[PDB]
RNA sequence: AUGGUGAACUAUGCCUGAAUAGGGUGAAGCCAGAGGAAACUCUGGUGGAGGCUCGUAGCGGUUCUGACGUGCAAAUCGAUC
RNA sequence: UUCAAAUGAGAACUUUGAAGACUGAAGUGGGGAAAGGUUCCACGUCAACAGCAGUUGGACGUGGGUUAGUCGAUCCUAAGA
RNA sequence: AUAUGGAUUCUUCACGGUAACGUAACUGAAUGUGGAGACGUCGGCGCGAGCCCUGGGAGGAGUUAUCUUUUCUUCUUAACAGCUUAUCACCCCGGAAUUGGUUUAUCCGGAGAUGGGGUCUUAUGGCUGGAAGAGGCCAGCACCUUUGCUGGCUCCGGUGCGCUUGUGACGGCCCGUGAAAAUCCACAGGAAGGAAUAGUUUUCAUGCCAGGUCGUACUGAUAACCGCAGCAGGUCUCCAAGGUGAACAGCCUCUAGUUGAUAGAAUAAUGUAGAUAAGGGAAGUCGGCAAAAUAGAUCCGUAACUUCGGGAUAAGGAUUGGCUCUAAGGGUCGGGUACGAUCAACUUAGAACUGGUACGGACAAGGGGAAUCUGACUGUCUAAUUAAAACAUAGCAUUGCGAUGGUCAGAAAGUGAUGUUGACGCAAU
């Protein structure tokens, strides 16, 4: 039983705001509330608690990250060029 | 407080020193579902607590109330 | 039908003001104040109530035998035994890799 | 009230003690003057301002 | 499992000052204390006899000692004799009518 | 004009407390089913979202331009809200 | 709101008994915080006061009453001073 | 303050258990570290307590023309102590696809599930001690008195989407993630100190002394406070019975408390507050102001337009008493390694009968519709003539600033706000 066409976890907020706002506002959501892969020890079970702090269910380890999400892409072309610029001062 | 039954460890306490006072109380009470009988608790006031020494006998009793210490200052019901 | 009081002057619903019903010898219901409740200590290391361990408010704690306090193996009150095993392996492991890298990079000094 | 301050407790103390009409005696002095006691106060018609 | 249960009234005292008749009043018993429904189903379930100046109620259907106090109120009251007979407990279920 | 006294009312911040019948709606998450070549669509339940809604206490103060208008009252009372 | 008795120089109004009603446990019930400060209680008692009354009162007179190792304060720290 | 008993020691500073851990004890300075104190809010689920309902018996009361094995009522157990008790957590055995276990709510397992067996917290409850000697209810004698004296009984149950409160394991929410300190404990550490002719031990037991100072009355409000007052105003909070009903609503009642508010006689006009009115139906009036209409619930039906969430109880309908039947929805036991037996609940739907066609019978309880103007919304204000279209808001855009700074305070300053701050920031429109 599809239960709306499309405001999703969004129908909270009735009519109210404007469709534009609401849509924003479920991405970003969708975003937060979500249960993600824990890089540690494989399970699926980071799920976040206050914007910016990313916590495992098991094994309780506790990752900073982005504010509604657990990598921001800023910081993964971060990581990388971390990676690139280190490989330069060992070789 | 305190409620005894090593009925030898209950007569060590009628002449711990400090005990100057003990009551005898007697209760009609029932037995399994029929009968009833005479239960008897013996009660030594200590300076600290009160120990009382069920004993639920009506034999054992009459014998332990002779043993009663004879300086031992005890109340009757 | 019967009600009830505080006991204390103060009126209001505070944590420290809770109360419980109560009927006495006399036949009657009366207000009886509570105390907060004891919280379990915790493994000062995963975080977890750590077992064997009595639990009541802190100055209570000076009430009572040791044997409330602790249990028996190292680490006893203080961490959760299984945090325990951990310390004692990785301390192991550990001081040993240390002895390797030490011959390893004693070995590179003479061979270079 | 209900809980007062020692220092409450005082003042209101001297206070009932003020509280009484004359001594008859006293209007029976040489040429005493009072006729009455004029400074009589009633908790529900002035208040003692602490 | 069964259980007899006997049930005795005192009708002395106010027998002996004329205005008590124990005679219609075991009457008033015999067929009137109901038995899972009604009046004289006491099949040998329930009797009630007269020791002269003694009234015996012997049950073993449901039978408390409150109806009785119950039924002889009426009785008491259907013939005038409330206000000078008490229903009364001395003894557990040994029952009496007192007067003055 | 000079020097003083007020945040017991009230405005705003902070600190530490306390309080709020019963209803209507049924958002994410989850289970089970159905159709379809496929892509995918659909059904029934479960759940309990919201500066959501009906409405008391609460807070408010719309209208009668009602009462009163030498008042119960130097702002109150009713009903309506 | 009512009938009667008591008491009193005097009783629509005090006391007791009777009746009829009300508040309807979100109280016209049982306690407390702030504020009052003796209003509590008893005895006596009506000049004034309770916008009729009064033998009654939160009035007038005269006395009595507030008992803590554990209930609060006291200790700690908050905004802040 | 302190001794006595116990424990400990010739292997000096306890044993036992594979383990989670056990215990009546079982040395421990500096120093370090950990815990507790100590913490949001809402939701359902689970459990406790008190309340509510109820069967049996034992009493006392009320009604008895008539009827009712009846109507009312009593039947209670403190802190504190002993044994015992737990969802969670954890340990041992074991090695899992045919994946299993599993909450109302989909979470968990090779980082070791399911299973079988243990360990722990003691909220909480149980049984005993306290403690029946108390308290509750009766009966039977005594006498101006103090007032006694004497006996009895005070027992066994049942029910739950109940009510209120407490609590647990969970879940939802955040650009909001929801004090502090005193204080108490524990651990790591091992400085020291300590026995065989006799040591060590007061976190085991028992024993001895002491706990000062101030407040404690009463009111807490239609008369004890603030409003000049015994003012229809104002003024923080806990406890909370039965019916009807969704209900802490209204209406009636038990307990408790009131019966206070000048009084008598009449019932003109005009009033204030409550109601009704044939026929018409807004013609009244600035204006339907006022007032009437509507209303609960079950079922059926529901338009434009829309940001797809709504609009919507749209609109528009029918139905509803009493009584008597019927069907469906549960719990618990024993079954080698299909059924039976009983216990206890109002929910819902259907079917008859029945009446002056009445039935949400009082109480309770939305008028609807089509548009124009205007503010998006919820929220805000002129206490005491303006609640609005005014303010605010999210959203949009502009400005200033990298700290030797922006903006702002001060008479000054070894001064201050932002600032526990750093451009995803602060300040200013
Ligand atoms: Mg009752
Ligand atoms: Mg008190
Ligand atoms: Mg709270
Ligand atoms: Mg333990
Ligand atoms: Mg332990
Ligand atoms: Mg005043
Ligand atoms: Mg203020
Ligand atoms: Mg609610
Ligand atoms: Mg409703
Ligand atoms: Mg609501
Ligand atoms: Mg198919
Ligand atoms: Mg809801
Ligand atoms: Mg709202
Ligand atoms: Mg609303
Ligand atoms: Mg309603
Ligand atoms: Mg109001
Ligand atoms: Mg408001
Ligand atoms: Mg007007
Ligand atoms: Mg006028
Ligand atoms: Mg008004
Ligand atoms: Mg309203
Ligand atoms: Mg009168
Ligand atoms: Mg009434
Ligand atoms: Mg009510
Ligand atoms: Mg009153
Ligand atoms: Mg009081
Ligand atoms: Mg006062
Ligand atoms: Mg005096
Ligand atoms: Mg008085
Ligand atoms: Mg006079
Ligand atoms: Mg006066
Ligand atoms: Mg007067
Ligand atoms: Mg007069
Ligand atoms: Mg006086
Ligand atoms: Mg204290
Ligand atoms: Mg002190
Ligand atoms: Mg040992
Ligand atoms: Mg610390
Ligand atoms: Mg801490
Ligand atoms: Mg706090
Ligand atoms: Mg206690
Ligand atoms: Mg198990
Ligand atoms: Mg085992
Ligand atoms: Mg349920
Ligand atoms: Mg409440
Ligand atoms: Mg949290
Ligand atoms: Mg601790
Ligand atoms: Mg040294
Ligand atoms: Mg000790
Ligand atoms: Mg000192
Ligand atoms: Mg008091
Ligand atoms: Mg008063
Ligand atoms: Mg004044
Ligand atoms: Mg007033
Ligand atoms: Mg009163
Ligand atoms: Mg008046
Ligand atoms: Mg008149
Ligand atoms: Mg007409
Ligand atoms: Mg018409
Ligand atoms: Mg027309
Ligand atoms: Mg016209
Ligand atoms: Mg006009
Ligand atoms: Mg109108
Ligand atoms: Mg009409
Ligand atoms: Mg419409
Ligand atoms: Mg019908
Ligand atoms: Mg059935
Ligand atoms: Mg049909
Ligand atoms: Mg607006
Ligand atoms: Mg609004
Ligand atoms: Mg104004
Ligand atoms: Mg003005
Ligand atoms: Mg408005
Ligand atoms: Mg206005
Ligand atoms: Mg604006
Ligand atoms: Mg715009
Ligand atoms: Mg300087
Ligand atoms: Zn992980």
């Amino acid at each position: 039983a599809k239960r709306t066409k499309k405001v999703g976890i969004t129908g909270k907020y009735g009519v109210r705001y404007g469709s534009s706002l609401r849509r924003q506002v479920k991405k970003l959501e969708i975003q937060q509330h979500a249960r993600y892969d824990c890089s540690f020890c494989g399970k699926k079970t980071v799920k976040r608690g206050a914007a910016g702090i990313w916590t495992c269910s098991c094994c309780k380890k506790t990752v900073a990250g982005g504010a509604y999400t657990v990598s921001t892409a800023a910081a993964a072309t971060v990581r990388s060029t971390i990676r690139r610029l280190r490989e330069m001062v060992e070789a | 407080a305190r409620e005894i039954t090593d009925i030898k460890q209950f007569l060590e306490l009628t002449r711990r020193a400090d005990v100057k006072t003990a009551t005898v109380k007697i209760n009609k009470k029932l037995n399994k579902a029929g009968k009833p009988f005479r239960q008897t608790k013996f009660k030594v006031r200590g300076s600290s607590s009160l120990y009382t020494l069920v004993i639920n006998d009506a034999g054992k009793a009459k014998k332990l109330i002779q043993s009663l210490p004879p300086t031992l200052k005890v109340n009757r019901l | 039908a019967q009600r009830v009081t505080f006991r204390r002057r103060n009126p209001y619903n505070t944590r420290s003001n809770k109360i419980k019903v109560v009927k006495t010898p006399g036949g009657i219901l009366r207000a009886q104040h509570v105390k907060k409740l004891a919280t379990r200590p915790k493994c000062g290391d995963c975080g977890s109530a750590l077992q064997g361990i009595s639990t009541l408010r802190p100055r209570q704690y000076a009430t009572v035998s040791k044997t409330h306090k602790t249990v028996s193996r190292a680490y006893g009150g203080s961490r959760c035994a299984n945090c325990v095993k951990e310390r004692i392996i990785r301390a192991f492991l550990i001081e040993e890799q240390k002895i390797v890298k030490k011959v390893v990079k004693e070995q590179t000094e003479a061979a270079k | 009230a209900a809980q007062k301050s020692f220092r409450i407790k005082q003042k209101m103390a001297k206070a009932k003690k003020q509280n009484r009409p004359l001594p008859q005696w006293i209007r029976l002095r040489t040429n005493n003057t009072i006729r009455y006691n004029a400074k009589r106060r009633n908790w529900r018609r002035t208040k003692m301002n602490i | 499992q069964k259980i007899a249960k006997t049930f005795t009234v005192d009708v002395s005292s106010p027998t002996e000052n004329g205005v008590f008749d124990p005679a219609s009043y075991a009457k008033y018993l015999i067929d009137h204390i109901k038995v899972e429904g009604a009046v004289g189903n006491l099949g040998n379930a329930v009797t009630v006899t007269e020791d002269g100046t003694v009234v015996t109620v012997v049950s073993t259907a449901k039978f408390s000692g409150k109806y009785l106090k119950y039924l002889t109120k009426k009785y008491l009251k259907k013939n005038q004799l409330r206000d000078w007979i008490r229903f009364v407990s001395t003894k557990t279920n040994e029952y009496r009518l007192a007067f003055y």
